[PDB]
RNA sequence: GACGGAGCCAGCGAGUAACUCCGUCGUGCUGACGAGGAAUUCCUAGUAAGCGCAAGUCAUCAGCUUGCGUUGAUUACGUCCCUGCCCUUUGUACACACC
């Protein structure tokens, strides 16, 4: 599949996550119009690109 | 709102629109003060002497002292925080920077 | 596929020492396991009646 | 500058001034009938009557870098390309040739 | 005359280290010894030379070091330093049986405690509750749950921990924690660096009168 | 309302920028209805000038002319 | 009499003693050369001093190393930054002070721990 | 056209373990074979049914639960079973207390039920049993998880019961040997069979109406035997 | 045209140095022998998180990159791969051991497939990396995941843990050592072929993240 | 013969419910002895 | 042990010790 | 890995090793074992761990204890979602702002 690549543009406060995810509103690179908020597993920086298999769902919280 | 701090062991707050004081943070004991620094998000007020190693910290909107962060063992010659990631930098007589 | 039967201890229990065919060297650690322990707790109740 | 003579169940390489054997291999369980540089002159192959033909570095004989079986039939002969540094053609008596990509 | 200047003041701060690789039985206890005290931490202790670890923590502004041997698993000493060039007592352990061994009955209270000192009556007696009050988090509320009991019984300092309840009949128990019948063995007026300052007190093992007097 | 100070500056960050779309369509049926507009004033404007802060990069690249 | 100069390198215990002065090229370490230096997969370590900057600043000087204490790497830091800050201080006493930040600059974009241990640890946290 | 192998008399195919997680294989892992025992004092009871009525009562769980005579006779249709001959067979069994116990293809296995209970507390309280020749050791617990011990790539199946119908022969026939294939026969009493959904991730029997575990997995054979012509 | 004299007397200086390194003072090489430059991440995303614009001679750099939170993410990928190697129990604190089999290995994987093996073992982190997980949520105690995505730092790591503890595994009982099976497991990790350990782990695991979707 | 030091009491049930009665009545009566504030 | 002791009030561990598991 | 050589680096103490190199062999075992299972415990930087080396300091310890040196990582450095524990519910402090 056309996998897409998206940069980090604000690492998300107070949401109750798991353990381990943090929330994240991502923004994408081919644009640069659409936000989406998902959730990484890793450490996690503002302004780091990541690979998204999708595109047209985020997520929610866990718990 | 600016700070000014002092030989007193006082860093005094002052509004600068009533061209009043308002708050007065002082140490626990009169310890000369020489350096001072101060979150631009203005939270947090920093000062740094000549006679103690360490770095106190204030809080503002309450004027009790809030820590004593240590790790020098110097007087802290100069202190700053850092505009956008609130970082801050001290520099010291031990040699030494220290970024806490 | 080369078969091969299990090497097997019927009625076999971990805690207790079984029936070795070794009578000359592994019934020699049973009495000497036994003559260990004896002498540990003899000594054990001779230096706490000293104390 | 150095030469290799494929004797029985080991190889033998000699230099142009001692004119004896400088560097040998001889682990080798079978005999072994190919000895082959490739073009860079930096590793060597080596085909046997068992059929695991070995590829290993030349001017460092104890390590091996790949035996890599061909058909169970002895590889009577096995060379690099003679351009190309990774592609190594191998025949055995399978009636048919391989070549192997290294 | 170096508690007096911060005695509750500033509530202290103290670093629970084993003494050099140690056993796993000895870093669980020395993990009990940081939940038996507030505001303490356990800090790893390996390839830490005693010099830089005691001055890099003076400058750190701690306030007391706990360091505690082993043998066998079994712990045998442990040694209170205080920082501000104080004193150090040390200590040897004798009855030390631990909560990890015995019940594994969920956490601690890790509440700011009350503290009990049966029968130090000499000026020996002092200075050791002072030294051993001095470290506890100053001024717990009224309702506070958990004590400590420091009672000495003929040199031997049982410590037990409680955590305690008022009925209206009286008040129902339930000890936690460690165990200890700690003994006093050497104080000096120099921190843990030295082995060079003055010998405060010390007991005398090889006296004629060794064993007749209490608090010797 | 019942969401407090506090938590409310993340609260309205977590949310995607169609719930931001969506809460601009309430805050249309929300100002044709001036009965609880002039009583809530302050509240909606402090939380909708926040929201097209932190997304107005999206929402000056939206293209919608109803919007 | 001749100019000389005497700098210093630590590493955890190790310590570096290095005599720099006006010479014909030899880099010694007790008397050994500079090539014959263990465990001969750190020789790199060693010679980058001497490797960043180019051997024509080393042309005119020669070094001669004493090393005490330590284990194989720690030596071997020790090593180059002895090395590497006598050279530095040669080229501040002696020759180009331009020639002397130049060298400051290219150690310390590579790395300053070629010029500055790094003492005061540990952390309690 | 090609040559034939220059040795085609049968010496004995590659018997495996753990060591190897890449060739082609059908691996089948037994899952609730509740291995309990409670030694009274005399020796050790199992769970049976026909061992006690008194000390399953004690520990208060239901009768028709007990069940290694189920498991057993589900190995042993294995241990007959000519893939096990073949060398495409690793027998994992699990208690669903989490006692992984794997079974090496090289083992004359107990063929009755009390030698075969016998052997299990052998096992239990040694970790471990050796061959008459001691040269392998063919009968062992080993570490949980059990991806530990099955392949990387190995597909994951279940018994299933409401779950539609497929064809194994080509659900196999799919793959390769660069793959290996893993089912979890369910060999519990009754119930829901959600005891490894963490696992599997692909669920599905061969017929409309539940079977046994012993049918089952001999028609999970037959099917992989079909597959790879066996 | 144009030249520029810096050097009037050449390099003729007392203990005399070795040519081949007197060669690489004209520009860095990693173990004298393969440039730095000419070496990309192909992959973007992992660009700044695989450190390789900043050249090195061996891979034994002793700074301090374990005190802060993102700084281990900058000190080269060559030493992250070779501290990663050295992680186990039976052979702790042999830092000098692992760099040299991982000369050993890389020198082998230049002389089988020549381009350079550090853009080599760079393309083989690119594709090792695993893009997406799943995290094992409560759910009531259940079986129950949720796929989640995976952030580059973590991705970096993992890709190499699963490099190094698969060379491992597959030189445990084998005639090979550790040197030529990371060899032959970084091949194949660089093309991506479907083979070796890190592939095989990655694939499953965005596998059953697509799944549990 | 003679020893040195009177060795290590052994604690038993009844001591340790002596001082667990001691800690009853010094816990219902409250009078410990804890630092203060300044 | 805090809320199992006050439910003991609203209905003593290390006189006995323990071992450990299979 | 076993060999047979070669190599060179350690700090604590004064009571008349490792590792490296060169050549050679070349790995299903002990007359009870193939790396330790179920699960559990502990742990965040000169830390886990490997390697040695001294000393024996009024209590403790020689089956060891304590120091000292060497080599030295992986993963977090976030979160209160789970397990808990604690604090507050006048913000009360002197402007501005929020509540």
């Amino acid at each position: 599949t056309p996998v897409t690549l998206a940069k980090v543009i604000k690492v998300l406060g107070r949401t109750g996550s798991r353990g381990g995810v943090t929330q994240v509103r991502v923004e994408f690179l081919e644009d640069t119009s659409r936000t989406i908020v998902r959730n990484v597993k890793g450490p996690v920086r503002e302004n780091d690109i990541l690979v998204l298999m999708e595109s047209e769902r985020e997520a929610r919280r866990l718990r | 709102v600016m700070f000014s701090s002092s030989l007193d062991g006082t860093v005094r707050a002052w509004d600068l629109i009533r061209y009043r004081n308002f708050r007065t943070f002082t140490g626990t004991e009169r310890i000369q003060f020489n350096c001072l620094a101060v979150d631009p998000s203005g939270e947090v007020v920093c000062a740094g002497s000549l006679d103690n190693f360490d770095i106190h910290v204030w809080s503002v909107q309450t004027g009790q002292l809030l820590d004593a962060l240590s790790g020098h063992e110097g007087p802290v010659s100069c202190l700053s925080f850092s505009q956008e990631n609130s970082v801050l930098a001290s520099a010291s007589w031990d040699k030494t920077i220290r970024i806490w | 596929i080369p078969t091969h039967a299990p090497k097997y201890e019927e009625n076999f229990n971990p805690d207790k020492k079984s029936y070795d065919p070794d009578r000359t060297r592994s019934e020699i650690n049973k009495m000497k396991a036994q003559l260990k322990k004896e002498r540990k707790f003899t000594m054990k109740e001779i230096r706490k009646d000293a104390k | 500058h150095d030469f290799a003579v494929t004797s029985s169940t080991r190889v033998q390489i000699f230099s142009s001034r001692t004119r004896q054997v400088i560097k040998t291999f001889s682990r080798f369980k079978d005999v072994v009938y190919s000895a082959s540089f490739r073009s860079d002159g930096k590793l060597l192959c080596a085909g046997d009557a068992t059929g695991l033909v070995s590829v290993y570095d030349s001017y460092n004989p104890r390590t091996i870098l790949l035996s890599i079986n061909a058909s169970t039939h002895p590889t009577h002969v096995t060379k690099f390309h003679t351009q190309d540094n990774k592609i190594l053609a191998t025949a055995s008596d399978d009636r048919v040739t391989r070549l192997w990509d290294i | 005359d170096e508690y007096a200047a911060t005695s509750g003041i500033m509530d202290p701060r103290i670093i629970v280290t084993t003494s050099r690789d140690p056993s796993t039985r000895l870093s669980q206890f020395a993990k009990e010894i940081k939940l038996l005290f507030p505001n303490a931490v356990r800090l790893n202790r390996g390839n830490y030379v005693m010099p830089n670890l005691v001055d890099a923590c003076k400058k750190s502004g701690t306030t007391d070091l706990v360091v505690l041997h082993e043998h066998r698993g079994v712990p045998t000493s442990l040694t209170i330093s205080h920082f501000p060039h104080g004193p150090t007592a040390q200590f040897s352990l004798h009855n030390v049986v631990m909560r990890h061994d015995i019940i594994n009955a969920g956490n601690q209270s890790e509440v700011n405690p009350h503290l009990i000192f049966d029968n130090f009556t000499t000026a020996l007696g002092k200075r050791v509750v002072c030294i051993l009050k001095h470290l506890f988090n100053a001024g717990p509320k009224k309702d506070s749950e958990r004590v400590i009991t420091f009672a000495n019984r003929g040199d031997f300092i049982s410590v037990r921990q409680h955590v305690y309840v008022r009925t209206r009949e009286g008040v129902e128990i339930a000890e936690v924690g460690p165990r200890f019948e700690m003994r006093l063995f050497e104080l000096r007026l120099g921190t843990l660096e030295n082995k060079d300052a003055d010998v405060e007190w010390q007991l005398r093992r090889f006296i004629r009168t060794a064993n007749k007097k209490d608090y010797l | 309302l019942r969401i407090r100070m506090s938590q409310l500056e993340d609260a309205l960050m977590v949310m995607p920028f169609s719930y931001v779309l969506k809460f601009l369509k309430f805050i249309d049926t929300v100002m044709q209805n001036k009965t609880l507009l002039h009583s809530h004033l302050p509240l909606i404007c402090k939380n909708l000038f926040f929201i097209i802060k932190f997304n107005h990069k999206e929402l000056v690249s939206q293209k919608n002319e109803e919007l | 009499a001749v100019p000389s100069v005497q700098t210093f390198g630590k590493k955890k215990s190790a310590t570096a003693v290095a005599h720099v002065k006006a010479g014909k090229g030899l880099i010694k370490v007790n008397g050994s050369p500079i090539t014959l230096v263990e465990p001969e997969i750190l020789r790199f370590k060693v010679y980058e001093p001497l490797l960043l900057v180019g051997l024509d600043k080393f042309s005119n000087i020669d070094i001669r190393v004493r090393v005490t204490g330590g284990g194989h790497v720690s030596q071997v830091y020790a090593i180059r930054q002895a090395i590497a800050k006598g050279l530095v201080a040669y080229h501040q006493k002696y020759v180009d002070e331009q020639s002397k930040n130049e060298l400051k600059k290219a150690f310390t974009s590579y790395d300053r721990t070629l010029l500055i241990a790094d003492s005061r640890r540990p952390e309690p946290k | 056209q090609k040559a034939l192998p220059a040795s085609l008399v049968p010496q004995a195919p590659p018997v495996l373990t753990s060591k190897d997680k890449i060739t082609k294989r059908m691996i089948v892992v037994l899952a609730m074979a509740s291995l309990e025992t409670h030694k009274i004092s005399d020796k050790y009871v199992l769970l049976n049914c026909d061992d006690h009525q008194g000390l399953l009562k004690k520990m208060g769980r239901d009768i028709s639960e007990a069940r290694p005579d189920i498991t057993h006779q589900c190995l042993l249709t294995l241990l007959d079973s000519p893939i096990n001959k073949a060398g495409k067979l690793q027998v994992y069994i699990q208690t669903s207390r989490g006692i992984l116990i794997e079974v090496n293809p090289t083992v004359r296995i107990p063929r009755t039920f009390k030698r075969f209970s016998g052997l299990m507390v052998q096992l239990l309280h040694k970790l471990s049993i050796r061959s008459v020749n001691s040269e392998e050791k063919l009968l062992k617990v080993i570490k949980n998880p059990i991806t530990d011990h099955l392949p990387t790539k190995c597909r994951k199946v279940t018994l299933s019961f409401d779950a539609p119908v497929i064809r194994v022969q080509d659900y196999i026939e799919k793959l390769d040997d660069d793959e290996s294939i893993c089912v979890f026969v369910g060999a519990m009493a009754r119930g829901k069979d959600n005891f490894a959904d963490e696992y599997v991730d692909e669920k599905v029997g061969l017929s409309n109406y539940p079977l046994s575990a012993s049918v089952a997995c001999s028609k999970f054979c037959h099917g992989a035997e079909d597959a790879w012509n066996i | 045209d144009f030249e520029v004299v810096e050097e009037f007397t050449p390099v003729v200086l007392a203990t005399p140095i070795p040519e081949e390194v007197q060669q690489a003072q004209t520009e860095i090489k990693l173990f004298n022998k393969w440039s730095f430059e000419e070496v990309e991440v192909k992959d973007a995303s992992l660009v700044d998180y695989v450190q390789v614009r900043q050249p090195i001679f061996v891979a034994h750099t002793a700074g301090r990159y374990a005190n802060k939170r993102f700084r281990k993410a900058q000190c080269p990928i060559i030493e992250r791969l070779t501290n990663s190697l050295m992680m186990n129990g039976r052979n702790n604190g042999k830092k000098l051991k692992a760099v040299r089999i991982i000369k050993h290995t890389l020198d082998i994987i230049n002389v089988l497939t020549d381009q350079n093996p550090i853009q080599v073992v760079v393309d083989a982190i690119t594709n090792t990396g695993p893009r997406e997980d799943t995290t094992r949520v409560g759910g009531g105690g259940a079986a129950r995941r949720q796929a989640v995505d995976v952030s580059p730092l973590r991705r970096v790591n993992q890709a190499i843990a699963l490099l190094t503890i698969g060379a491992r595994e597959a030189a445990f009982r084998n005639i090979k050592t550790i040197a030529e099976t990371l060899a032959e497991e970084l091949i194949n990790a660089a093309k991506g072929s479907s083979t070796s350990y890190a592939i095989k782990k990655k694939d499953e695991l965005e596998r059953v993240a697509k799944s549990n979707r | 013969f003679d020893r040195t030091a009177k060795p290590v009491p052994v604690i038993t049930s009844e001591v340790t419910e002596s001082l667990e009665d001691m800690i009853r009545r010094r816990i219902q009566d409250s009078n410990f002895d804890d630092l203060q504030r300044r | 042990q805090l809320k199992n002791l006050k439910a003991a009030l609203k209905a003593n561990p290390f006189e006995i010790k323990a071992a450990r598991n299979k």
